[PDB]
């Protein structure tokens, strides 16, 4: 599920930076407007390989200014979710309309209609929680959870997800 | 590699492109009585290995296209029997400094 | 694209064509009332305000190289090495 | 944004992006013929967790190395191991590379690059597909039922008895904690 | 006054791009922005706060500055507009 795609940017850089260690800058920048970044296409840009390696290929020119622009083509490793994708995360957030649960750098969450149905939703519980006729679900609690459908947005990508198939739920 | 006489027949000729990969090539006599390469001014080339091509590429940030090219049928092209696309590697001599470098691809 | 300040690989001297244009520009610059980065030993001649920020190496620009693929280098008056 | 090793000459009418499913239908981006940067064809890179917390690894610490070439001119003790690794190689603003260590090394399931080795050097056995042959290694199953449920895209592709040993010879090198 | 044709072809002799699309000094003459990555004039330069962006191909740092005839933008623009791409690099990769 995680993957290590191959991937390029562009950088131009100011002719302020045209130093002696430029190819410094570079990488560096590279690393800014990227790790954390988001798109619907790569998904989640966690970590940039190889740090050395690093292709600058030469740069060129623009042409109004002295600004230069250099395809900096790069590795790193990626993930993002798909419907119908097992994983198993940390429980955070749980509400009478369900829990969400943290699989990595994402956020899947369970709607309530959603999980099984011999779960009820405890409220007067401190902290909130949901319960069964044994399993015990709340804050820190480890589930394992289906993922019915994504939704890309801005900087993350959220999805819901079901615990009403079998070999799913609490472990 | 075959050698004709006087010629071939033209219904014979078409006859080469039909068995990939296995490649020919025609050669006349009159054409190979003299080595081309040892003359004054044809200099030495080199066949450049799809490696050592890929990276000559990388290292002067070029695209295939912006390349001195030599031709399909140029003399010293046959005689090292290239395909387009592979490259070639001109080192001559240089009365500004010995020798200088350079590259022809094909087309 | 751009370059790391490392990896640079370009000429670690100003070329003529460089000087020539960071002074003029840093002139136009100075004559246009801009600020002037270094005392006045008393000259009056923006050129010649530009030809002194540019022996104490006090000018705050920056030569952006394009490269023949687009991508760029950039060094600083200050590195830049003035020979000449 | 960040372009992804292939120009798809789109050709004005783009309509037909297929769905996202564990039918190994994945994002163009994604098939399992992509193009590495040398200008090669190469397999997929699939994953597995704990392999993934490894690969993270590896890097961010040969970066704090090379990021000082330049300067001179057991489960809860990995947590704080790992976010010094980051106060020093990170972004420091990189809250998702954060949770994708602790994440990546809290469900983990080897701590020996010779662990995971093995782990690959079965699997990659099977000529299962990449996306398999990591839910697989950071899944854990009991059944041929266990799996072949939670990675439909294999019902067919293996007989429940082989898909079984594997499951053996998993939970055997299954590192301790 | 006159940029034609001889005037043209020098400035293709020369190798001076944007000065063309903007044969100069003389006439067009225009200073655009690109990406260093996606070789186009998408750039958003406020110059002024130095801010540059270029979402899309996202960027801020790898930024150029060329001078190329006004026509020749247009040239471009004109191209784009037709779904063609011109892309615009100041460094060669392809060697030769």
């Amino acid at each position: 599920m995680f993957f290590i795609k191959d991937l390029s940017l562009n950088i131009t850089l100011h002719p302020s930076f045209f130093g002696p260690r430029m190819k410094q800058y570079l990488k560096t920048k590279l690393l800014e407007e990227v790790e954390g970044s988001c798109t619907g296409k790569f998904g989640y840009i966690l970590c940039v390989l190889d740090y050395d390696n690093i292709d600058i290929q030469r740069g060129r020119i623009l042409p109004t200014d002295g600004s230069a622009e250099f395809n900096v083509k790069y590795r790193a490793v990626v993930f993002k979710p798909f419907k119908g994708e097992v994983v198993d995360g940390t429980v955070v957030s749980c509400s009478q309309h369900g829990f969400e649960v943290q699989v990595g750098p994402m956020k899947v969450f369970v709607t309530k209609h959603l999980m099984p149905q011999d779960l009820t939703f405890n409220a007067g519980s401190n902290p909130p929680s949901y319960q069964s006729s044994e399993d015990v679900i709340t804050i820190k609690s480890r589930i394992r959870v289906k993922i019915e459908g994504c939704i890309s947005q801005v900087s993350s990508i959220h999805a819901i997800g079901s615990i009403k198939e079998d070999y799913l739920g609490a472990i | 590699i075959f050698v004709y006489q006087n010629n071939i027949t033209p219904s014979a000729m078409k006859l080469v492109p039909s068995i990939p990969p296995a490649t020919i090539e025609t050669f006349n006599e009159a054409a190979l009585v003299v080595n081309i390469t040892h003359h004054e001014l044809v200099p030495k080339h080199i066949r450049l290995s799809s490696d050592e091509k890929r990276e000559l590429l990388k290292r002067y940030r070029l695209k295939e296209s912006q390349l001195p090219r030599i031709q399909r049928a140029d003399p010293v092209a046959l005689y090292l029997g290239l395909k387009r696309g592979e490259v070639v590697k001109i080192i001559r001599k240089s009365e500004t400094s010995g020798r200088y470098a350079s590259y022809r691809i094909c087309m | 694209k751009a370059i790391p300040k490392d990896q640079r690989a370009t000429t670690p001297y100003m070329t003529k064509y460089e000087r020539a244009r960071i002074l003029g520009t840093r002139a136009l610059q100075i004559s246009m009332n801009a600020p002037v980065f270094v005392d006045l030993e008393g000259e009056t001649d923006p050129l010649r305000i530009a030809m002194k920020e540019l022996a104490e190496k006090k000018i705050p620009l920056v030569i952006r190289r394009y490269l023949p693929d687009g991508s760029f280098e950039d060094w600083s008056v200050e590195e830049l090495i003035v020979d000449l | 944004s960040t372009s992804t090793f292939q120009t798809r000459r789109r050709r004005l009418k783009k309509v037909e992006e297929e769905e996202n499913a564990a039918t190994l239908q994945l994002g163009q981006e994604f098939q399992l013929k992509q193009i590495n940067h040398q200008g090669e064809e190469e397999e997929l890179i699939a994953l597995n967790l704990s392999e993934a917390r490894l690969v993270i690894k590896e890097a961010l610490v040969e970066r704090r190395r090379a990021f000082k070439r330049s300067q001179k001119k057991t489960r809860e003790k990995e947590l704080e191991s790992i976010d010094v690794l980051l106060e020093q190689t990170t972004g420091g603003n990189n809250k998702d590379l954060k949770n994708t260590m602790q994440y990546l090394t809290n469900f983990s399931r080897f701590r020996d690059q010779e662990t995971v080795g093995a782990v690959i050097q079965l699997l990659k056995s099977t000529g299962l597909h990449p996306f398999e042959v990591a839910q697989l290694g950071s899944l854990a199953c009991d059944t041929a039922d266990e799996a072949k449920t939670l990675i439909p895209s294999l019902n067919n592709k293996i007989s429940d008895d082989e898909l079984e040993r594997i499951l053996k010879e998993l939970s055997n090198l299954e590192t301790l904690y | 006054l006159r940029f034609g044709e001889m005037e043209r072809d020098c400035m293709i002799a020369h190798g001076a791009a944007s000065f063309l699309k903007e044969l100069m000094e003389a006439s067009d003459a225009f200073r655009v922005h690109i990406c260093g990555i996606c070789g186009l004039m998408t750039v958003i330069a406020k110059l002024n706060h130095n801010q540059f962006e270029c979402k899309g191909c996202d960027n801020k740092i790898d930024i150029y500055q060329i001078h190329i005839p006004y026509a020749a933008k247009l040239l471009f623009q004109e191209l784009m507009a037709m779904n063609i791409t011109p892309r615009l690099y100041t460094d060669r990769s392809r060697d030769f």
